[PDB]
């Protein structure tokens, strides 16, 4: 039965190399090529190349050129994928592939029938920044009698992840956190709303509690209605 | 070369899915699924041509240059995200993650305006607020001056709710401090089943 | 009235009794004497269809030079699957004869003549033959050497273009000599010397052919990505020493595009730890015989792989092929196909 066992998951620095290491079984290994398939959230899965093993044939993406390399050991039976200069964008999780019709005669590569557990790689700088956090001032409308709605802005931060409480916790019904975004500039933010009556806009107080344990940073934000 | 469609698809289980995948070189397609934490398992290749280990639920066809999978009676592990592939191409990929269905329920729709804390360091953000509603499905559309923007919004939307099985989301319009001091009129559109007509909450920059 | 089949072909050739040369005592003993008047019937109102890279001829010449090579060029050292095979490796003379490959009873060969023919698909010239033409079981990386040339046009030959998994074949219809020698008196440096005005010449009309097969694009050579020695540069065997030359030269897209005019020297050297195309694993042989060593070869065809991936640029990049030698056969038995009569 075919298999393909990979190396575990590392975490890297802009700037730094990762190897990751395939080890095929259940098959003659020189008979079909070997891919290597990366997968991120969100992004359409990106053919890295393949590599035959009869003399380490090669064949990289053309966006990959330069940056990647893949060998292979005869005796061990397993290939070996080599990814230089890393960045933000080279976070994901790393597969090897193999064709699912691989005789001795003849080969279709593409249909990936095979694969590997995936190595997952994050690469990220070792550097924190804290969040800003702006109040979302409800506005002077809706309704007298009706609900309103505040929040505080939880912008340029990271890495992930920050938590929001609201009251320290004591304030939960209505309170929608809603899943961050990564910004053009790398950075992370998201918003942390909350649904309230508005009679009671001019009585209680409203503070978000914003947490960012990477930097170490605890910010109370108190969310008010402007005054003009 | 591969246009793989939709994005999202909230389904309930023992409903179908379908998804549809242009390509722009007739060839060789095939379809696979991952699954949460898992890796991707070849569901259909060359077209229609069914897996090992695939129930018949799993259906391929294509019509000219568009192929389409088709999931009847949807399972627990039916659900996840789907992608199309022809050689070393693949398709965006296709959610299918599981609604709970409920009765259909409009958006609450708020505008908040950049603080006058953030508009002292250079950029504004411009916030529209979408909560609790159903279906999933909703349109958040920019305007500034009457002028539709595009390039400058991310969308966020949380979980299905486990109390009232609603939807929320949150659209962020960014601006620099200049450019936002340029306009006065700033609206976000929201179109909604529950919804008669799009509905439209705006400001005006200095008023109150 | 027949159809497509397989079977066990018998082979043919013009091997002499008194020479002690290794392809002509194997075809002693595994041929028969070729015919000296050869019958073709040209068949009217007949088309075929064909397919050179699902042809099984080529998985039967495949065995017989493998066989050829495992009872000649017996290393002095055999590393496979971790043990050690010590043989005696005496020096012997090597120099590849045409092959004819034959049908049995029952059986045939249908030929297509279409002189634009480009391994695939229907032909409209078929004739019957009874053998193949004679093929030299010439074994080599990049470039084909000592073959057919195509008969009119340039030929690109591929399974399928669009697959970048697949090796691309360029059947030149013009030969260009490759001259390589190891002088006499660092014994395992050789080079090998090409005209330059020729090669650029005939190279340009390759990019040519390239432009008609992929929308005009900007055609562009790169060297191998990567690879063992055998496939990143021009692997071959002349005189029984094997030969591994560097082709950065031969791939300038500078000359087809005020200096280039002249004699292209590529850089070889022999290499006694080489690792074997048969997929076996390493083989080791003697150092190289004294003397000048020298085998002056056509260059009939090129292994070519072109450059994939989600890319949206403006040009193709194509780099020297070769490894599966199973492709060299495929380059001379494209035009024939086994049928069973009835
Ligand atoms: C052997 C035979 O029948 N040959 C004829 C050929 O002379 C003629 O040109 C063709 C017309 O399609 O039909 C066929
Ligand atoms: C080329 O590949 C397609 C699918 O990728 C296949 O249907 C077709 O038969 C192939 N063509 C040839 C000539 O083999
Ligand atoms: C096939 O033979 C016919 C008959 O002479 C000839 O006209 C035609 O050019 C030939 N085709 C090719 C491709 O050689
Ligand atoms: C060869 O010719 C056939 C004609 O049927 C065509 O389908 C195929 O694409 C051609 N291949 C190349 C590499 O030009
Ligand atoms: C080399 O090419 C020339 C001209 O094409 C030809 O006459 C000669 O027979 C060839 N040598 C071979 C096939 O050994
Ligand atoms: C070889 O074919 C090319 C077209 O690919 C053509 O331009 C050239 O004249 C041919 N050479 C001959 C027939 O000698
Ligand atoms: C090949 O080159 C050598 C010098 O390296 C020369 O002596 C010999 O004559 C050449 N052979 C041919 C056929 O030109
Ligand atoms: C290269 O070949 C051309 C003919 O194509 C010939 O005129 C020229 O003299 C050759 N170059 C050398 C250095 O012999
Ligand atoms: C071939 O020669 C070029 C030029 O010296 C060199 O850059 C290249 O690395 C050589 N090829 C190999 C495989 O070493
Ligand atoms: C390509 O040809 C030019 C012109 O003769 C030469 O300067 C350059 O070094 C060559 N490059 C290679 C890689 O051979
Ligand atoms: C090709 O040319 C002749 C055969 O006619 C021979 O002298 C030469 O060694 C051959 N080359 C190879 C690589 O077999």
């Amino acid at each position: 039965q075919v298999r393909l066992s990979q190396s575990g998951g590392q975490m890297k620095k802009p700037g730094d190399s990762m190897r990751i290491s395939c080890r095929a079984s259940g098959y003659e290994f020189i008979n079909c090529p070997i891919n290597w398939i990366r997968l991120a959230p969100g992004k359409r899965p990106e053919w890295m190349g393949w590599m035959k093993p009869r003399f380490g044939a090669v064949s990289y993406a053309r966006q990959l050129q330069g940056r990647v390399t893949m060998t292979r050991d005869m005796y061990s039976e397993t290939a070996f994928l080599e990814l230089r200069s890393l960045t933000s964008d080279d976070t994901a999780v790393y597969f090897c592939t193999r064709g699912k019709y691989c005789t001795a005669r003849d080969y279709y590569n593409w249909d990936f029938e095979h694969w590997g557990q995936g190595t997952p790689v994050t690469v990220s700088s070792a550097s924190t920044k804290g969040p800003s956090v702006f109040p979302l001032a409800p506005s002077s409308k809706s309704t007298s009698g009706g609900t309103a709605a505040l929040g505080c802005l939880v912008k340029d931060y990271f890495p992930e992840p920050v938590t929001v409480s609201w009251n320290s916790g004591a304030l939960t019904s209505g309170v929608h956190t809603f899943p961050a975004v990564l910004q053009s500039s790398g950075l992370y933010s998201l918003s942390s709303v909350v649904t309230v009556p508005s009679s009671s806009l001019g009585t209680q107080t409203y503070i978000c509690n914003v947490n960012h344990k990477p930097s170490n940073t605890k910010v109370d934000k108190k969310v008010e209605p402007k005054s003009c | 070369v591969l246009t793989q469609s939709p994005g999202t698809l909230s389904l309930s289980p023992g409903e179908t899915a379908i998804i549809s995948c242009r390509t722009s070189q007739y060839g060789s397609l095939a379809w696979y699924q991952q699954r949460p934490g898992q890796a991707p398992r070849l569901v259909i290749y060359s077209g229609s041509t069914r897996a090992a280990g695939i129930p018949d639920r799993f259906s391929g066809s294509r019509w000219g240059p568009d192929y389409t999978l088709t999931i009847s009676n949807l399972e627990s592990g039916d659900f996840g995200v789907y992608y199309c592939q022809q050689y070393e191409f693949f398709g965006q990929g296709t959610k299918v993650q599981v609604d709970i269905k409920r009765t259909v329920a409009a958006p609450s729709v708020f505008i908040f305006p950049p603080s006058d804390e953030q508009l002292k360091s250079g950029t504004a953000s411009v916030v529209c607020l979408l909560n609790n509603f159903y279906p999933r499905e909703a349109k958040v559309q920019w305007k500034v001056d009457n002028a539709l923007q595009s390039g400058n919004s991310q969308e966020s939307v949380t979980e299905q709710d486990s109390k009232d099985s609603t939807y929320s989301l949150s659209s962020t319009l960014t601006l620099s401090k200049a450019d936002y001091e340029k306009h006065k009129v700033y609206a976000c559109e929201v179109t909604h089943q529950g919804l008669s007509s799009p509905v439209t909450k705006s400001f005006n920059r200095g008023e109150c | 009235v027949w159809k497509d089949a397989d079977t066990t072909l018998f082979c043919a050739s013009d091997a002499k009794a008194h020479e002690t040369e290794v392809h002509n005592v194997w075809a002693t003993h595994a041929c028969v004497p070729t015919d000296p008047n050869p019958q073709e019937i040209h068949l009217e109102n007949v088309t075929e269809n064909f397919n050179m890279w699902k042809n099984n001829m080529v998985e039967q010449m495949q065995e017989d030079v493998i066989s050829l090579w495992d009872q000649s060029l017996q290393p002095c050292v055999k590393l496979t699957g971790g043990s050690v095979i010590k043989q005696a490796c005496p020096k012997i003379s090597f120099d590849p004869i045409p092959i004819h490959y034959c049908t049995p009873a029952g059986y045939v060969i249908l030929k297509c003549n279409d002189k634009n023919f480009n391994g695939t698909g229907p032909c409209k010239n078929v004739s019957s033959v009874q053998c193949t033409h004679g093929i030299k079981p010439v074994v080599s990386t990049q470039l084909l050497l000592n073959g057919s040339l195509a008969e009119e046009e340039i030929i690109i030959r591929s399974e399928n273009l669009t697959n970048n998994a697949k090796t691309i074949i360029v059947h030149l219809n013009k030969s260009v000599e490759i001259n390589c020698t190891r002088p006499s008196n660092d014994i395992r440096k050789a080079y090998c010397e090409i005209n330059g005005t020729k090669w650029n010449k005939v190279l340009k009309q390759v990019t040519e052919k390239l432009k008609e097969h992929f929308n005009n694009k900007t055609i562009i050579f790169q060297p191998p990505s990567g690879g063992d020695l055998e496939i990143t540069m021009h692997h071959f065997n002349c005189r029984g020493e094997f030969f591994y030359c560097n082709t950065t030269q031969l791939f300038n897209n500078t000359c087809i595009g005020k200096g280039c005019n002249g004699t292209i020297t590529l850089p070889c050297k022999i290499k006694q730890i080489i690792n074997m195309w048969q997929g076996t694993g390493q083989a080791m042989y003697a150092p190289p015989i004294d003397g000048k060593i020298n085998c002056v070869s056509n260059i009939t065809g090129i292994l070519l792989t072109r450059d994939g991936g989600a890319n949206n640029t403006s040009n193709e990049t194509f780099r020297p092929g070769g490894g599966n030698i199973k492709d060299n056969w495929r380059s001379e038995l494209y035009k024939y196909k086994v049928v069973q009569i009835e």
